[PDB]
RNA sequence: UAAAGCUAAAUAUAUGUAGGAGACCGAUAGCAAACAAGUACCGUGAGGGAAAGAUGAAAUAGUACUCAGGAAUGAGCAAUUAAAUAGUACCUGAAAUCGUUAAGAUGGAACGGAUUAAGAGAGAAAACAAGUAAAGAGGGGAAU
RNA sequence: AUUUUAAAAUUAUUUGAAUUUUUCUUCUUAUAAUUUAAGUUGUUUCUAUACAGUACUUUCUUAACCCACUCGUCUUGAAACACGGACCAAGGAGUCUAGCAAAUGUGCAAGUGUAUAUGAUUCUUUAAACAUUUUACGCAUAAUUAAUGUAAUAUGUCUAUUGUAGAUUUGUGCCCCACUUUGCAUACAAUACCGGUAAGCAA
RNA sequence: UUACCGAUACCAAGCCAUAAAAAGAAGAAAAAAUUUUUUUUUAGAAUCUUUUUAUGAGUAGAAAAUCGUGGGGU
C-alpha cells in the first residue's frame, strides 16, 4: 500500500474529445490539434481547446463589439471561436477581418459590403499558421439567461440570482421573504 | 436546371423556396493536408521530436 | 463546373448543364442521419 | 399499458429538414459517397449524372 | 470547395458497405472497395478515398486489373504493362496480388 | 494456472463459474457479478469462486490469435475470402456453421488454392 | 431511447440505484407543494423567496389588449430602415427619415442608446420617453406623435 | 333591446355495422374467449367465470396381413409414407423427476476453491518435411 | 527504414603527456575491430525420418495436500436458535404523458418557432413528404412599481463608462527570457443611468 | 545470543487495465536453394499508432465502455 492522492493517478478536467459529429469540425479539430502539437504556437494550442468547448463556451460576438476590440488594431484580423451576430444599434461597420466559425446572413453581408472579409479556420491555418497579426477574441461566456439562475440561492441575503417561476407579476414569489413589510426581505 | 431556380439562383414566383438561403460551410476547403502540405504551414512546423 | 446530358440511348452526349449551386452544400452526414430519425417518426401508427 | 397518447411524431424544424435535403443531393453529387452507399455505379461515367 | 480525400474518410470510416468486420475473431476489419489493393480500412488505402488507385481483381471468374471518372476494368506480361503504363513498391505489391490471383480456379 | 505455448500466454484456464450454481439447477454457470450484502465470493473469502478481473486479461500482442497463431475469420461465401487473399499467413478461416455442403466443398476448393488454412475444414462429410 | 436509460445499467443491482436504507417509498414527504412552510419551509425559502402572502390590489378583469404597449429603444431607429438608405439618408443633409414604428408593431418609444451625431430623424409613436424626446431633438430630430 | 319560438355547416363519437391499415401481440401473449366462450362450471341470488390451437403434401395414404393373447395390447420375415422415435395424447420436444446400460466413488452430509496426479473420451487448425522427377485423375488462363 | 546511434569498456596498432613507476597505470591522436555497450544467444539431442497411439493438446471422472458455514435481506452486527426459499420451466417490476430546469448535440440568430389552417396533375406507400401575394400568436428583444404609471451615459462623439489583474497581438533586446503595444473572457471594485422608497425643495 | 520459518505487505522482472506523458498525417530486411529462384513480411485506422512511468479494496451511490433479446430502415 502507498499513501498516495487520488490513488496516484494525475486527474484533469473538462473536455478531452469533440463531442459534435460534424465531419468539418472533426477534420478543423484534427487540423489545429496537428498545427498546437507541431508549432509551439500557444495561439494554436488554444483555438485547439476552444473548438472543442460547447456552445455555451463559444458565444456569439456582436459585430459592434468586433470592432469595437478591434478598434485599435486596423490592420489585423480577429479571430473567434464562436459566430458572429449583427447588431442593428451600429451604425457603420469598418473593414473587419474576422476568421470565425459561423457568420450570420447579416452580418456576413454587412461585413463584406463595408469592404472587409470573413474567413474560415481553415483559410486562417493556411494564411496564418502561428497567428501572427490575429487577436483572439470570444463573446460573452457569462451573459446568458442561465447564469442568471446561478450562484448564490435566491433568497440567500444579497443575492442577485433569479428564481425559477411561471411569471413575474405582483402575485408570483413578490410577498414574504422579498419585502420588509411581510417577515423579512431577501 | 430547376434545382438552381427552387434553390434561389434566378428565382421565379411560385417555384423557388422563399427567402430560404442555402447552408455555408464551417470550412472553406475542407483539405486540410493539402493545407498542411502547403509551404507556408510547412516553414511554420517545428522540427520533429522523437517519443520515449 | 458542368455535368453532360445523356440520351437516353446512352452512346451519345448531348448539351451539358452547369452543375446547380445545392451540390456544394456540406455534405453533414451527421445532421442528415438525426434530421432522418426524427422525421421518419412521423409516418407510425398508433398501438 | 400502451397508451395512444404515446409522442408517436415529432417536429423537426423547417431549417433543418430543408438543410439535410440539400446535403443529400450534394451527397448525391458525389461518387464515392453512392459507391460506398451501396449502388454499383462503377461503369458510369458520371455520378452527377442527367438525361435528356 | 465542399468535398475532399480527408471529408470522404470522415464519411465513410464508419458507415460503408464494403466493410466487414470481424464478430467472432474480434480483431480483424476489412474494407473490400473495388480499388482496395489491401483490404485494410485506412485511408491511405481505401479506393473510395484515394484520388489514383490501382487493383487486380478476380470478377466472374476472370482476373481484372482497375484504374482509378477514371474507371478502367481492363482484363503477367500484360498486367505489368498495364501498370506501367497506368502507374501514378505499390507496383510490386500488386503484381504480387495477381500472382495470387492467378492461382485461382 | 498459466500456460504457455510458444509465444502465447494464457493467464488462466477453467473458466469461472458462478457462485452457488454447482449446487443450484436454476442458477446457470454464466458468469454473474454476486451482488449481495454479505456474498463470501463478493468480498473475497479465502477458498471460494475467485471473481474475474482485468488482470486476468491477455497480452494484446497474441489475444485474439487461435492455437496455430493465426486469428480466426468466419467466412460464409466464396467471396468473403478477397480480403484473405493478402492476410492469408495471419488468418485462418472458419466456415460459417449454417453453409451448405455445395457451397462448403467450394469454399474449402477457394481456401486450399488460396493457401489459407481451414479450422473446421471436416464438417459435413 | 428507452434503451439510454440509466435504470437500465442497474438492471442487476437490487435496488435500482434507490438505496438499499432509505428505498423508493411513495411520496415520503408529501404531495405537490405539500410540506411548504412546515418541513419543506428551508427549499422553499432558499429558492422561492416571496413565495407566501400577497401584495398589491386585485384588478378585477384586466382586459390585457388596453395596456399593450411594445417598446423600442432609440439605438434601433436607423437600424430599423434598409441599409441603403440608412447611407442615402446619412450622405443627404437636406433630408432626414420619418419612421413610423407603429407600423412595424412598436407604440412607445424608449430612450437607451446613442443616436448618430448631426442626423435628423423624425419618429412616429403613439408613446415616447422624455429622454428619448430628448435625444431625438438632440440629434436634431422631432417627436411626432400618433394614434 | 329580457321575460315567446325555429334554424344547416364547421364539432363529438370506449356503441352497432362495414371497409382499410400498423416499427402492435404471437396461444401463461393478444379481448375473458384464435376452439362448441360469456361456453363448461360455482353461488339461493345480485353475480363469479375458466381451461382448451399445430399428424401429414396427400388420410381420395389414419395403419392392411401373420403370430401370441379372453381382451387390451405386443412382435414380425408383414405394411402407408420422404419420414411412424410423424400413429390421432400425433410439428419441434427443454428442465424438474424417473428407468436401462456402462464407468467410478462410498468410516456421522454433499458440492466447491487452488494445485497436480491417475484414468477415460475426444483431437491435428502451430503441435516436422517446403520443394524436385515420373505416372493417373482432373480443373483453369494465355496464346491463332 | 534515418540515435541498438553517440559515447563506455576491451583488444591490436599509433601520438604526446602525466604518474601513484606499470604484463588490467591513467589521460588523448588516429585507425580497425569486438562487447563488459546497445533487455539471450549458441551447440547437440529428442519429438521424428508420424499423420493420431500408450506420445503430445484438451475435456471429463476420480482421488490426494491445503482451504472452504446458506444464499437473498433488514441491520452496528447473520452461518445464525432472524425472516423468504422443496424442485424446474415460462411470466415477473423506475415506464408513459404533461410541465420546468440543467447538460450536451443541431439549425438559425435580435430574432426564432410557420400554430390552427390553407395549396398541390402528391393521394399503395402518402396518417408523410413539399409549400405559405411584402405587422396571427408564443418565447426572447427592458426593467421596476400595489398602483395612476414611468422606463436605462447623452449629442459633446460612428470616441462604444473607469480602474487592478488577465488571453491574444505589436516591436527591442523564425525558435528561450525582460521591457514596450493591445487589453478577449472573467474576477474584484468604482462610476454613471432606469423603476420604487426615503430625505430636501416643491407652481 | 544466533539461525530459521512465516502475508494478497516490501523488492526485481513479465503481463492486463486505469491515469498521465514523449511523439507521430514512406524505405527493403532476412533466410534457404542455385549470378537465378523460393519463403515470410515491406505498417500509417488521430477515441488511431509506437514508446514511457506511476497506479489498481470497496457497500449505498454515480459514470463509461462493452454483451445479449423482440421489431424497423439501410
Amino acid at each position: 500500500g502507498i499513501a498516495l492522492k487520488n490513488v496516484g493517478r494525475i486527474k484533469k478536467h473538462g473536455r478531452k474529445h469533440l463531442v459534435s459529429k460534424n465531419p468539418y469540425l472533426r477534420l478543423l479539430v484534427k487540423l489545429y490539434n496537428f498545427l498546437a502539437r507541431r508549432t509551439n504556437a500557444n495561439f494554436n494550442k488554444i483555438i485547439a481547446k476552444r473548438l472543442i468547448m460547447p456552445k455555451r463556451y463559444r458565444p456569439p460576438l456582436s459585430l459592434s463589439k468586433l470592432q469595437y476590440h478591434m478598434a485599435n488594431h486596423p490592420n489585423d484580423i480577429a479571430v473567434v471561436v464562436g459566430s458572429i451576430t449583427d447588431d442593428k444599434r451600429l451604425f457603420s461597420l469598418k473593414q473587419l477581418k474576422v476568421c470565425a466559425l459561423r457568420f450570420t446572413e447579416t452580418a456576413r453581408k454587412r461585413i463584406e459590403d463595408a469592404g472587409g472579409e470573413c474567413l474560415t479556420f481553415d483559410q486562417l491555418a493556411l494564411k496564418y499558421p502561428t497567428g501572427k497579426k490575429c487577436v483572439l477574441l470570444r463573446g460573452p461566456t457569462k451573459a446568458r439567461t442561465a447564469e442568471k439562475h446561478f450562484g448564490k440561492a435566491p433568497g440567500k441575503p444579497k443575492s442577485k440570482a433569479r428564481p425559477y417561476v411561471r411569471s413575474k407579476g405582483r402575485k408570483f414569489e413578490k410577498a414574504r421573504g422579498r419585502r420588509k413589510s411581510r417577515a423579512y426581505k431577501k | 436546371k430547376k434545382l438552381d431556380v427552387i434553390y434561389g439562383k434566378i428565382h421565379e414566383k411560385k417555384v423557388t423556396k422563399k427567402n430560404y438561403i442555402l447552408p455555408k460551410s464551417i470550412v472553406h476547403n475542407p483539405d486540410i493536408y493539402r493545407i498542411i502540405h502547403s509551404d507556408k504551414v510547412q516553414a511554420s512546423l517545428l522540427a520533429k521530436k522523437k517519443p520515449c | 463546373p458542368v455535368a453532360n446530358v445523356y440520351s437516353t440511348n446512352g452512346k451519345n452526349v448531348v448539351g451539358e448543364v452547369e452543375i446547380p449551386v445545392v451540390f456544394q452544400t456540406p455534405i453533414r452526414n451527421d445532421l442528415i442521419q438525426s434530421v432522418y430519425t426524427n422525421m421518419s417518426k412521423n409516418r407510425r401508427h398508433p398501438y | 399499458p400502451t397508451k395512444i397518447w404515446r409522442r408517436w411524431g415529432r417536429k423537426v424544424n423547417l431549417k433543418e429538414k430543408r438543410y439535410a435535403v440539400c446535403s443529400s443531393i450534394a451527397a448525391s453529387g458525389v461518387t464515392s459517397l453512392v459507391l460506398a452507399r451501396g449502388h454499383r455505379i462503377s461503369h458510369l461515367k458520371e455520378v452527377p449524372l442527367v438525361v435528356s | 470547395s465542399n468535398v475532399s480525400n480527408a471529408l470522404v474518410w470522415e464519411l465513410t470510416r464508419k458507415s460503408n458497405c464494403f466493410i466487414k468486420k470481424n464478430k467472432a475473431g474480434k480483431k480483424g476489419v476489412f474494407l473490400c472497395d473495388p480499388l482496395n489493393v489491401n483490404y485494410k480500412n485506412t485511408p491511405s488505402s481505401s479506393g473510395l478515398v484515394k484520388s489514383n488507385s490501382t487493383n487486380v481483381t478476380l470478377k466472374d471468374g476472370k482476373v481484372v486489373f482497375s484504374v482509378k471518372v477514371v474507371n478502367q476494368h481492363f482484363k503477367m506480361k500484360n498486367v505489368e504493362k498495364l501498370l506501367q503504363q497506368h502507374g501514378s513498391k505499390n507496383k510490386e505489391k500488386l503484381l504480387k496480388k495477381y500472382k495470387r490471383l492467378s492461382k485461382l480456379y | 494456472a498459466v500456460k504457455k505455448v510458444g509465444k502465447i500466454i494464457k493467464k488462466r484456464t477453467k473458466k469461472f463459474t458462478r457462485f452457488q450454481s454447482n449446487r443450484f439447477m436454476r442458477v446457470k454457470p454464466a458468469w454473474r457479478k454476486p451482488r449481495g450484502i454479505d456474498c463470501r465470493v463478493r468480498r473475497r473469502y479465502k477458498g471460494t469462486n475467485l471473481m474475474p478481473s482485468i488482470g486476468y486479461g491477455s497480452n494484446k500482442k497474441t489475444k485474439f490469435l487461435l492455437p496455430n497463431n493465426k486469428y480466426k475469420y468466419v467466412v460464409k461465401n466464396v467471396k468473403e475470402m478477397e480480403p484473405l487473399i493478402m492476410n492469408h499467413t495471419k488468418y485462418c478461416v472458419q466456415i460459417a456453421h449454417n453453409v451448405s455442403s455445395k457451397k462448403r466443398k467450394q469454399i474449402i476448393e477457394r481456401a486450399k488454392q488460396m493457401n489459407v488454412s481451414v479450422i473446421n475444414a471436416k464438417a459435413r462429410l | 431511447a428507452t434503451r439510454f436509460k440509466k435504470n437500465r445499467k442497474k438492471r442487476g443491482h437490487v435496488s435500482a440505484g434507490h438505496g438499499r436504507v432509505g428505498k423508493h417509498r411513495k411520496h415520503p414527504g408529501g404531495r405537490g407543494k405539500a410540506g411548504g412552510l412546515h418541513h419543506m419551509r428551508i427549499n422553499f425559502d432558499k429558492y422561492h423567496p416571496g413565495y407566501f402572502g400577497k401584495v398589491g390590489m386585485r384588478h378585477l378583469n384586466l382586459l390585457k389588449n388596453r395596456t399593450y404597449c411594445p417598446t423600442i429603444n432609440v439605438d434601433k431607429l436607423w437600424g430599423l430602415l434598409p441599409e441603403e438608405k440608412k447611407k442615402e439618408f446619412s450622405e443627404n443633409k437636406d433630408i432626414a427619415p420619418v419612421i413610423d414604428v407603429t407600423r412595424k408593431g412598436y407604440f412607445k418609444v424608449l430612450g437607451n442608446g446613442k443616436l448618430k451625431h448631426n442626423q435628423p430623424i423624425v419618429v412616429k409613436a403613439r408613446y415616447f420617453s422624455s429622454v428619448a424626446e430628448k435625444k431625438i431633438k438632440a440629434v436634431g430630430g422631432q417627436c411626432i406623435l400618433v394614434a
